[PDB]
DNA sequence: TCGGATGTATATATCTGACACGTGCCTGGAGACTAGGGAGTAATCCCCTTGGCGGTTAAAACGCGGGGGACAGCGCGTACGTGCGTTTAAGCGGTGCTAGAGCTGTCTACGACCAATTGAGCGGCCTCGGCACCGGGATTCTCGA
DNA sequence: TCGAGAATCCCGGTGCCGAGGCCGCTCAATTGGTCGTAGACAGCTCTAGCACCGCTTAAACGCACGTACGCGCTGTCCCCCGCGTTTTAACCGCCAAGGGGATTACTCCCTAGTCTCCAGGCACGTGTCAGATATATACATCCGA
């Protein structure tokens, strides 16, 4: 009958994985997402591994920016839950679109 | 030939990497919408990514044909190369 | 580098260390302005209304 | 016995410039041979290409000799020049008209 | 009493063949001219960092071509690339 | 943050943090000048 | 006794200011403001004339692109008059600050 | 001596009409009282910015006058590229 | 028996244990190092090769050196790095 | 729904002063040669990449139940447009003068250029301590009353 | 104002494999000369920038002033979040087969460089028309009753 206050779990998991560094997709559907979209540009490559890394630290490091500019665009209009138009809003800030 | 995997980007996944930008709590569709800009960004490193390897006569991308995407992007990836 | 390998109690200096060192830092963080560290991790930063606060009792 | 090499070429801008600054310029040791005929030639269709895209809007506004506000308009319209010129402030320039559609009355 | 690298006469040319009946005022054409030189710069930048790249030590047309799909978006390059595979191919069939 | 980098945090920053002036509470008192957010630290109480 | 609904000379000046090209800011308070701030680098400089009209194209093109990421904040947050907090938000979201 | 430059005020001859044409310019319906100022610092933030490496160029090249051409390499190294000076 | 590539490898090793005695230093890290002092030298070349096309020289002294270190690099770290070069150089003269 | 009552593209007459166009002249851009050195091409070997199969399990998937933030509705007066009147600094002609930018010989000394020499620096191969893991007590907040 | 309780940080054992170091051995850094031209410098213009001046007038500031909407408050509701139970593919560890990438050796023919000659671009003096400016003028459209 013991549970938590709804919030908690959310802070405590920010904490920890703030305390880390790691890869933190899983790293086989990050590869083959990544030879099916080098499908379209030049038929049957033939990839290293550390240019995979390489791809997945760029990615990782592109969406954690993008998550946190979004958050202060919802905290900007008053509310705490993020919603697609925030995301829409910080990229049409930066200027990428 | 490859189908459905940008799906292999699953539900947790997208929220881990939320909880680590510091954020309280998610709508439903932020799953579709980081997809798609996902999808965006890796075709755009991609396409310079096969220039570099069709001009240096190779078949293979290295991590210092990345690299060199990267820097024109504007992003500067250390640690490689 | 060396200041923030000792505080941890580590030997070495993993890339961690590299980049609590350069974003802890206000020039260097200017200097590094678009770079990546690669195995970096950011910053420990949690916003001010995400967390809650009493006032009964 | 003076073919100049733009008429060897048919193009219009010179090859013989485009030698002499790469050359100059400093950017490698050995210049190639036909590397300064085809930047000549791209060089000459993006000319081509954006006062084709300024003469559409000369003609619109009644005008008849282009003006930085024309090139301008004629820039920022594009799809991909907008993406190639990418932040470029052009002088006497003014911006697309555009008024976001929740203030209307 | 000195000289200057202005590429006036050559726009004006260009501009007589693409609109028969227009000129062009001096700020605009002041601004082609600031174009044309920054286009070419870094056309020639980017092939020259690819030549170091590399380990060789010569520009050559394929190197420009590599320059020239990398630096352009997408329509626009596959016209460049086929307007300067055209002026090698009539530049080196009758030379 | 980590305890130890704190540490050294507060060892460079107590000097122009704080100040002792004439209170009126009684005699002198230790004020304050930079504003400090609900957590951190201040100076460490250090003597023989 | 006749005024106008508020709102209409706004929306009329917008078209109007949009449908023309000059320079904006009065050039003599903007050169003194300009041979002012350079007094602090190097003493007794001597500028000319081209180079002033240069920074004020700069500075203009600037403050316009930093007002329409700004009215895009504050079309976000549901409202429509301009707080400085959406201002402080813009450059925090472009990396200027 | 001989040379006077005592000046204090030139942050208040941006006027307020003039951000507010500006704010007309960008297409913006209704502006509050505190922008006036925050658009003083941020426009003094940048103009020296772009000084600061125009008179670097303008003494390297072993010369007392800022050319045209200086501004536009600062800006060219700033990333907003201007075109129509050179 | 492989093709002799450069690295800084050595001089991050000197440098470190000159200034911290008993701190070591990881590979991923000498890595970023090697790769960091490659951006800074890269950049730093660039400025000056640019200053010497445009004043019409030919030859990179150390005056265009000091230029561009001045202009890249921000403020405090710029007034301590031209300390640093001006001793090192006039203590190699004599 | 209409009248009124505004500002707004719109037909035409005149200028100007910025732009189209001969011209000569020169200096940098076509013609010829010559060597040699960067690059094309064959071959190889050996490194690395890709593919496949079973085993454990950490982790994703998916219902359940709910209560807390998103959102809609409503009331006000603080704050900001709109206009009108009332000052001022901003353009704008002419003037001057002059500090400094730019241009011409003139002569070095400093960096390219090449021959002979060795020690700084990379590669291969050891060894061993910091770090990773396991497991348990102290602590430290949370959440129902 | 409390106490159950569930993670959690601090602490010391067992093992192992990345890091520091040492010898060997090259090949690029060092030294020692010549030799030329890039540049430092004295001098000599002559042209834009800064300061001054009065004069004219678009423009900026102060002040009412009406009003409308940012902000505050309340309600309600539904959907996102903790969590228990259930599958499944991520991963590891492995063997295996072969594509391709650096690498060297060798012709070779494309270009750096030199000498001669001559017209394409450029500075400059022409006249002369594209659009600005001025003046009415039908005509779109904002707002109360």
């Amino acid at each position: 009958p013991h549970r938590y206050r709804p919030g908690t779990v959310a802070l405590r998991e920010i904490r920890r994985y703030q305390k880390s560094t790691e890869l933190l997709i899983r790293k086989l559907p990050f590869q083959r997402l990544v030879r099916e979209i080098a499908q379209d540009f030049k038929t049957d490559l033939r990839f290293q591994s550390s240019a995979v890394m390489a791809l997945q630290e760029a990615s990782e490091a592109y969406l954690v920016a993008l998550f946190e500019d979004t958050n202060l665009c919802a905290i900007h209009a008053k509310r705490v839950t993020i919603m697609p138009k925030d995301i829409q809003l910080a990229r049409r800030i930066r200027g990428e679109r | 030939v490859l189908r459905d995997n940008i799906q292999g980007i699953t539900k947790p996944a997208i929220r881990r990497l939320a909880r680590r930008g510091g954020v309280k709590r998610i709508s439903g569709l932020i799953y579709e919408e980081t997809r798609g800009v996902l999808k965006v960004f890796l075709e755009n490193v991609i396409r310079d990514a096969v220039t570099y390897t069709e001009h240096a006569k190779r078949k293979t991308v290295t991590a210092m044909d990345v690299v060199y995407a990267l820097k024109r992007q504007g992003r500067t990836l250390y640690g490689f190369g | 580098a060396g200041n923030a390998a000792r505080d941890n109690k580590k030997t070495r200096i993993i890339p961690r260390h590299l980049q609590l060192a350069v974003r802890n830092d206000e020039e260097l963080n200017k200097l590094l302005g678009r770079v990546t560290i690669a195995q970096g991790g950011v910053l420990p930063n949690i916003q001010s209304v995400l967390l809650p606060k009493k006032t009964e009792s | 016995k003076a073919k100049t090499r733009s008429s060897r070429a048919g193009l219009q801008f010179p090859v013989g410039r485009v030698h002499r600054l790469l050359r100059k310029g400093n950017y490698a040791e050995r210049v190639g041979a036909g590397a300064p005929v085809y930047l000549a030639a791209v060089l000459e269709y993006l000319t081509a290409e954006i006062l084709e895209l300024a003469g559409n809007a000369a003609r619109d506004n009644k005008k008849t000799r282009i003006i930085p506000r024309h090139l301008q308009l004629a820039v920022r319209n594009d799809e991909e020049l907008n993406k190639l010129l990418g932040r470029v402030t052009i002088a006497q320039g003014g911006v697309l008209p555009n008024i976001q559609s929740v203030l209307l009355p | 009493k000195t000289r200057k690298e202005s590429y006036a006469i050559y726009v004006y040319k260009v501009l007589k063949q693409v609109h028969p009946d227009t000129g062009i005022s001096s700020k605009a054409m002041s601004i082609m001219n600031s174009f044309v030189n920054d286009v070419f710069e870094r056309i020639a930048g980017e092939a020259s960092r690819l030549a170091h790249y590399n380990k060789r030590s010569t520009i050559t047309s394929r190197e420009i071509q590599t320059a020239v799909r990398l630096l352009l978006p997408g329509e626009l390059a596959k016209h460049a690339v086929s307007e300067g595979t055209k002026a090698v191919t009539c530049y080196t069939s009758a030379k | 943050l980590p305890m130890p980098m704190r540490f050294r945090h507060l060892k460079k920053t107590s000097k122009e943090a704080v100040g002792v002036y004439r209170s009126p509470i009684h005699g002198r008192g230790l004020f304050c000048k930079r504003n400090i957010d609900a957590g951190e630290m201040v100076i460490e109480y250090a003597g023989n």
